[PDB]
DNA sequence: TTTTTTTTTTT
């Protein structure tokens, strides 16, 4: 109730330096391909080809990428590709954006900045599924009372969990103050460990 | 033949008050409507489905849960006529993409005293009868 | 016999033990000059009876 | 609780009918059948009995029960309604709190009991009372299966001026009665199925004197005295001097702990010491 | 739906059409079928209409008429997806009209068709039991099984590799 | 329970007339002591209403038992009183009793017609809209009553002594169903009804009538204080003399004597609180050579015993069985089902087949048996003693090799007998007498 | 927020009882009281009403909109039109539910009373869901809402603008 | 969808 963790910035211009969501975040791995030789670091994939095909994490290709693609170039998973970016205008509400993650949307606004060609059409469909997904989140979240709703939560990632645990937590509140049960004073923490 | 319908439509009209009408919880804590707040609940998540238990309707009053027992056949029926027009004055204005009114499946359950299968005689045709057991086969669903 | 309905159908597994609230009745269909059958047109049932923290004793445990 | 699981366990019932001898239990079959009522709808629970049994079920049974010796059959009492399905009678509040407070299983200090009894008296907590009813009845089932000893077996020793009894560890459900409070209903309903079963003319004017054991590491047990039972027994016992001298005459073990006098735990080698100057003083 | 085929059926002609003749008028009267396997669900009577009026005879010409194929298999859940405490589910398919032999027993097939319920009635009294059966439009098979596929450029590397060197390419 | 029984005996003493006059026309005399004992009830508990509100005289014992075969045409519509096993019976079905159908064109029901146990009732043309067609039941108002069929057989050995045994028919009604298993011996009371059967005559070639007997009292001939007992007990040498009670004609073997009675009344069937099921039957397994009385040892525990069965091993589990009346492939129990509580008395353990040893061995630690057959998944329980004998290989025991090896049997099986009692011989001139005498 | 806070600024809403104890003029920091003269009515905040009548020291009196016929037209009213229609008192949810747990026996009629309060609320609450599901449905930029109390306001509150939030960022994250 | 009898392939 006061211990109020540093949010994750991930879909705004960039991450929060101290938020351990966004930490996670960006160590989830993406195929970049080399420019250069990789002199005295060959070690981990001494020199490495140009023109090779790696992973690295998205941390990592922050600072190695610039405008002229001097040391990589990236390309994108294909979660983000074409071809699911079909499936997503199907029908939303189908997907399991749990296995294809756990970061969905905060991880496709990262790959904004690396200014590639098909830009203008992820930032159209993750606002069109985020729009697609939302009345089955509004619905199942005000309306899903004293039941076990690890079935209803399944399906989803860490900028839906966030809403859905708020949905309840409203629910929860307002279905405790009808039954004159919020006036009891109880102790906040200390339950925490019993 | 003319009756009929004159007592139906004062029968749907019994329980259509009592799931309108029926509370719990005592008045030093706090009330809560049971049935219109499942409604509302189960039909806004897309169940079409409430759980009528029959203490309840026997303690709200006493008449309909006797012909509940006798006739359940032609009952249950203004039941589920009555749950339609109570979820219906409840979820609406239904938003955009649902307009028209499903029917709601009322089920009941009940805290009675089981018979067994070698106790159920030919007087007991019709009649609601509550009976253990263990499953043992399953069709395939089918279309009715 | 039972029959199950909508909400109903799906619900149980053969081997399950249960409690049936139905409508004891016979087949309209239409050993003995007037026999029929009967079967319970069920409306309601009922059925008789990994985690973050239990990582951690294995974790422990391991190490 | 259903209407037959009340005839049997009323320990006013239980002892006109003599509902521990087969050759008397048909006479419970007689009075039901003598009514009407199935056999099948008296095995059910009260509320969900059919509607059309009940109407007259309070003045039919009040009649029936002049036909076989139970005129004193209706009491004035009181009863209160909340909501819509909250009904309960002035001696079912009674009977599940007494049996809230006098739980035999025990999980802390003397006084964790006393606040959950407490605690179930007030409307806001009527999951407690609802809870306080299914001991009462798990203990109303487990006292007619000890007046139902002893009295297929006849431990009911008849030594002298008072009649006398005890209990034995091996049968079922004597742990239950080791409070020094839960003993005394036992004992004062055991004398209310004695005096109405025994033959004799002496045996149904005396008082009764019971013991079972306490502490099996201290070896103690407790003793409790009721008065002579009867129709119109004024209600003044007298056992509280008479243990007093007693213990006062053989010189042994007692403790007086309690409020009330007529209960005392007593040294399980001292008992007939106690019991010989007991009965000589008592004369 | 997805799933294993489980059995077929014996391919059969079906009419949707007939072309009559008259010997005594020579003319030339027609008939157009349907049954309930159709979009659009008419119960015709397959009479095949000798006498139209009592007077002329008819005679049928088979080489004129209009048939078509017609099989039933069944599909089968798949074994590795079934919850394993019940026998798996099964639904029926119709395939038709040059679909027909696209389905083998033992495959793993991915049928795209209309969901579809017939109703019938012996005696003027029907019970309210249908059959639903699946009236294919499609069918695909999942598994890729065979590897002829081969680019353009994995065929010039092959006869690039062929001739490079004829000494040392055996071993 | 709504049935009285009326011996017939007294019934002949009391009054002369009534009882010559009842097996003549005993479909109506039957009828009319319903309503009287009605209106006797009705007075001596005027609410008796509310239970039934219909009494059903049965008679006993008429003084004219009879067999089987004997039945001639003489005897219908007649009461009658007969004897036999019963070897089959449905389960029982409702059948309609005061039907009441409803017009499909006028929502208005038809007069409630009785039905009677041979033609199908048929109601005339809808006296509210002339609307004569295929009416419905209306299963409200309907009256229905219980029903059941069995085939009641001749003895076994009583009458059928150089010829087939035959067979009738029997229709149990409300009261009546369920009163007898197949394999009880029971004698029945009742009206000897006919009725037309088109089928008959389509075989026999001559106009001919089926007969079944509409049962009216069921009344089994079968096999169904502590004071002495205390004191019998307490003798304290109670073991000698129950020893020798056991046996009764076989001659020595007091040593098998004392097994066989540990096994008769068993020992405890203890729950053990750490969930392992430990069992509480005791399982003996004779052998010896031919000739030593074991099989009767089998026979003479039959009787002594109660609810027990039996068998050879030359049937152990339920099997689908086309049932003899109904025509339906139900499921039917088979021999180890039949001692859920009793014992089971197997023969010729040695000609069991690998189906047969593979299914026995199971109900032995785990007494519980599941049934996934041709009919349905199931899972039913088993909890019997059992109680077989072996046999010497090479037509003799010899005991210079182990037991283990004369016995001809699978070795984990062995494991599952408590008691392995040796049955041997040798020639003894002191017990040829003492056995020949006997 | 949280109700248990709505509930607080609820309980400024004037009420009027009528007292049996004597005493003059308080001068509150929030105003004035009295006099209470037994048996005579007096208006007071409801915080001290309901503090009075739990010690057995007044008798309620209910709101002349707490009605059994207005608010059996105001039920109708709501399911009529398609906004969000104006309402007796801006706190009526949390008026009477403390009225008719607290003074239930000096209120004639409360369990027809309460049915109505929740029909009413019912409807308010389905009007929400629609009025917030064309905001996102459509991508608005602005929505006015008409007569919302504040606690269907703070029913749904942490969670629509908690949810716009992330519609925002998710539909400004290509500019620079 | 059951017995019983008779021929031929198969473990
Ligand atoms: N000691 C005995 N006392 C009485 N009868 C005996 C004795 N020994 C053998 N018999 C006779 O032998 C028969 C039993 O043979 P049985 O044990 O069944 O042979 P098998 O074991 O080969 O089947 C009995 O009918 C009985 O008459
Ligand atoms: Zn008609």
């Amino acid at each position: 109730e006061a211990y109020f963790r540093v949010e994750s910035g991930a879909l705004g211009p960039e991450e929060n330096f101290l938020s351990l969501d966004d930490i996670l975040m960006s160590h989830e791995k993406l195929p970049v391909r080399t420019e250069t030789a990789m002199p005295r670091l060959g070690a981990f994939f001494n020199a490495v080809p140009q023109g090779s095909k790696l992973e690295l994490p998205l941390w990592l290709a922050k600072g190695l990428f610039d405008n002229k693609r001097r040391i990589l170039s990236v390309e994108l998973p294909k979660i983000y590709q074409e071809g699911w970016r079909t499936v997503f205008s199907a029908d939303p509400n189908v997907v399991d954006l749990h296995k294809m993650g756990p970061h969905f949307y905060g991880f496709g606004s990262q790959l904004l900045h690396f200014d590639s060609p098909e830009n203008a059409d992820i930032s159209q469909s993750l606002l069109q599924t985020f729009i697609g997904r939302f009345r089955r989140i509004m619905d199942s979240s005000q309306n899903a009372y004293n039941e076990d709703t690890s079935a209803l939560v399944a399906r989803l990632d860490e900028m839906e969990r966030g809403l859905f645990q708020t949905g309840q937590k409203g629910l929860n509140d307002f279905q405790c103050w009808e039954k004159g049960q919020a006036s009891q004073i109880t102790a906040s923490n200390l339950v925490q460990n019993y | 033949a003319d009756e009929g319908q004159a007592r139906k439509s004062q029968l749907q009209r019994r329980f259509k008050e009592f799931l309108r009408q029926y509370r719990v919880g005592t008045d030093r804590t706090g009330f809560t409507f049971k049935y219109r707040d499942e409604l509302k609940r189960h039909y806004n998540l897309g169940e079409y489905w409430i759980e009528v238990e029959m203490e309840d309707l026997a303690s709200f009053d006493e008449d309909l849960a006797d012909y509940l027992y006798k006739q359940p056949a032609e009952h249950l029926q203004l039941l589920e006529e009555a749950a339609k027009e109570v979820a219906d004055e409840v979820t609406r204005p239904r938003p955009s993409g649902e307009e028209v009114l499903q029917d709601i499946q009322v089920m009941l359950k009940s805290d009675a005293s089981p018979s067994s299968i070698r106790s159920l005689k030919s007087d007991m045709m019709s009649h609601l009868v509550k009976i253990p057991g263990i499953i043992i086969a399953a069709s395939a669903v089918r279309a009715k | 016999q039972l029959y199950c309905d909508r909400y109903l159908c799906d619900k149980v597994v053969p081997g399950n033990r249960v409690t049936i609230m139905g409508i004891y009745s016979i087949k309209k269909f239409g050993v003995g000059v007037g026999i029929r059958s009967s079967y319970i047109r069920v409306l309601g049932i009922q059925v008789d009876t990994v985690s973050p923290q239990e990582e951690e004793e294995f974790r422990r445990l391991a190490a | 609780w259903s209407l037959h699981d009340s005839l049997c366990n009323t320990s006013y019932t239980a002892a006109r009918f003599k509902l521990w001898s087969v050759h008397g239990q048909k006479r419970l079959q007689e009075f039901l059948a003598d009514m009407g009522l199935p056999l099948k709808q008296v095995k059910q629970k009260f509320q969900a009995m059919d509607i059309s049994l009940k109407e007259n079920l309070r003045e039919m049974i009040e009649q029936s029960a002049n036909k076989f010796g139970m005129k004193d059959m209706r009491v004035q009492t009181f009863s209160i309604h909340f909501g819509f399905k909250h009904k309960f009678l002035a001696s079912d509040v009674v009977f599940a709190t007494m049996s809230l407070m006098e739980s035999p299983e025990k999980d802390g200090s003397g006084t964790d009991h006393f606040i959950q009894a407490l605690d179930s008296l007030s409307r806001s907590n009527l999951d407690k009372l609802y809870h306080g009813l299914e001991l009462a009845k798990k203990q109303l089932r487990a006292t007619q299966q000890t007046i139902a000893s002893c009295l297929c077996t006849n431990l009911v020793i008849s030594q002298g001026p008072f009649l006398y009894c005890s209990l034995m560890e091996g049968t079922p459900d004597v742990m239950l009665f080791s409070r020094p409070a839960s003993l005394s209903l036992l004992s004062k309903h055991l004398l209310k199925s004695f005096v109405c079963s025994t033959k004799n003319r002496r045996c149904k004017l005396l008082p009764l004197v019971m013991a079972a054991p306490l502490s099996m590491e201290h070896g103690t047990v407790t003793v409790v005295g009721i008065p002579p039972e009867t129709d119109s027994s004024d209600r003044k016992n007298f056992f509280g001097r008479a243990f007093e001298k007693a213990a006062e005459s053989t010189s042994s073990r007692m403790l007086h702990n309690h409020f009330d006098l007529s209960v005392i735990e007593l040294k399980a080698e001292d008992r007939s010491k106690f019991l010989d100057a007991l009965i000589s003083l008592l004369s | 739906v997805e799933g294993i085929v489980t059995k077929c059926s014996l391919v059969r002609p079906k009419v949707v059409r007939s072309v009559h003749y008259c010997p005594a008028t020579k003319k030339t009267i027609e008939r157009r079928y349907s049954d309930l396997t159709t979009l659009v669900a008419f119960p015709s009577s397959s009479v095949y209409p000798t006498k139209d009026e009592e007077n002329n005879p008819l005679e049928t010409e088979y080489g004129l008429s209009v048939y078509k194929d017609h099989q039933t298999i069944t599909i089968q859940e798949m074994p590795e997806k079934a919850p394993a405490g019940q026998l798996p589910r099964s639904v029926d398919v119709i395939l038709d009209d040059d679909l027909v032999d696209k389905a083998k027993p033992g495959d793993r097939v991915q049928v795209v068709g209309t969901y579809r319920c017939l109703p019938g009635k012996k005696g003027g009294y029907t019970s309210g039991t249908f059959r639903t059966v699946l009236i294919a439009c499609n069918v695909k098979q999942m598994s890729k099984d065979a590897q002829p596929s081969f680019s353009a450029e994995d065929i010039a590397k092959i006869k690039k590799f062929s001739k490079t060197r004829s000494k040392d390419i055996f071993d | 329970r709504e049935s009285l029984v009326v011996n017939y005996e007294d019934l002949a003493a009391r009054e002369h007339v009534l009882a010559y006059f009842l097996p003549e026309a005993p479909a109506e005399l039957l009828q009319i002591f319903d309503e009287a004992a009605l209106e006797v009830v009705l007075a001596m508990y005027p609410k008796y209403d509310r239970i039934t509100n219909h009494i059903h005289v049965r008679i006993s014992h008429l003084p004219l038992v009879e067999e089987l075969r004997s039945l001639r045409q003489l005897h219908l519509n007649q009461l009658i009183r007969t004897s036999g096993v019963v070897t089959s019976c449905t389960g029982v079905l409702p059948q309609l009793s005061m039907v009441k159908y409803n017009c499909n064109k006028c929502n208005f029901v038809l007069g409630p017609f009785c039905q009677s146990q041979n033609q199908e009732v048929k109601p005339g043309s809808c006296p509210e809209c002339q609307s004569a067609g295929p009416f419905e039941v209306n299963m409200e108002e309907t009256i229905y009553q219980n029903y059941q069929r069995i085939r009641i057989q001749e003895s076994p050995g009583k009458v059928a002594a150089g010829r087939l045994p035959r067979s009738k028919d029997a229709i149990l009604l409300a009261d009546l169903v369920d009163s007898c298993k197949p394999g009880d011996e029971i004698e029945l009371t009742g009206i000897y009804h006919n009725n037309y059967d088109g089928s008959l005559n389509t075989a026999n070639g001559f106009p001919v009538f089926a007969t079944v007997i509409l049962a009216n009292h069921v009344a089994k001939k079968d096999n169904k204080d502590v004071k002495m007992i205390t004191s019998l007990s307490k003798d304290q040498q109670i073991g000698e003399k129950i020893f020798a009670s056991i046996a009764p004609s076989i001659y020595g073997h007091e040593d098998i004597k004392r097994g066989l009675a540990l096994a008769l009344f068993g020992g405890e069937p203890k729950n053990p609180g750490g969930k392992h099921k430990v069992r509480g039957d005791i399982n003996v397994l004779l052998c010896g050579d031919p000739g030593t009385a074991k099989s009767q040892f089998l026979k003479y525990i039959e009787k002594v015993s109660s609810r027990a069965i039996f068998t050879t091993g030359q049937g152990l589990t339920a099997y689908v069985q086309r049932h003899p009346v109904s025509r339906e492939w139900t499921l039917e129990a088979g021999a180890l089902v039949l001692a859920d509580r009793g014992v089971c008395l197997i023969d010729e353990f040695d000609k069991m087949n690998d189906q047969d040893r593979t299914s026995i061995h199971e109900a032995m630690e785990q007494q519980s048996i599941s049934i996934s057959k041709a009919g349905i998944v199931t899972s039913l329980q088993a909890r019997c003693t059992v109680i077989a004998a072996a046999n010497p290989i090479g037509g003799r025991y010899d005991p210079s090799l182990t037991f283990s090896e004369n016995v001809d049997l699978t070795e984990p099986i062995i494991s599952r007998f408590d008691i392995l009692c040796v049955v041997r011989d040798t020639v003894d001139p002191v017990q040829d007498e003492m056995l020949a005498r006997f | 927020m949280d109700a248990a806070e709505v509930e607080f600024l609820a309980e400024k809403e004037l009420v009027t009882i009528i007292p049996n104890f004597s005493l003059d003029k308080i001068y509150l920091i929030g105003g004035d009281l009295g006099p209470f003269n037994p048996g005579l009515p007096v208006e007071v905040p409801l915080w001290l009403a309901i503090n009075l009548k739990q010690r057995q020291k007044c008798r309620l009196l209910p709101p002349e909109w707490m009605d059994v016929e207005k608010l059996e037209k105001m039920r109708d009213h709501e399911r009529k039109e398609e906004t969000f229609t104006p309402m007796p008192s801006p706190y009526y949810m949390e008026l009477t539910k403390l009225l008719l747990n607290h003074a239930s026996d000096n209120i004639p009629k409360a369990d027809e009373i309460r049915t109505l309060v929740k029909d009413m609320w019912d409807t308010r609450i389905a009007k929400l869901r629609v009025s917030a599901d064309s905001f996102v449905r459509q991508q608005e930029a602005h929505a006015k809402l008409d007569n919302l109390t504040l606690m269907e306001i703070n029913t749904s509150g942490t969670f629509l603008t908690q949810a716009l939030n992330h519609m925002y960022k998710l539909r400004t994250n290509l500019q620079p």
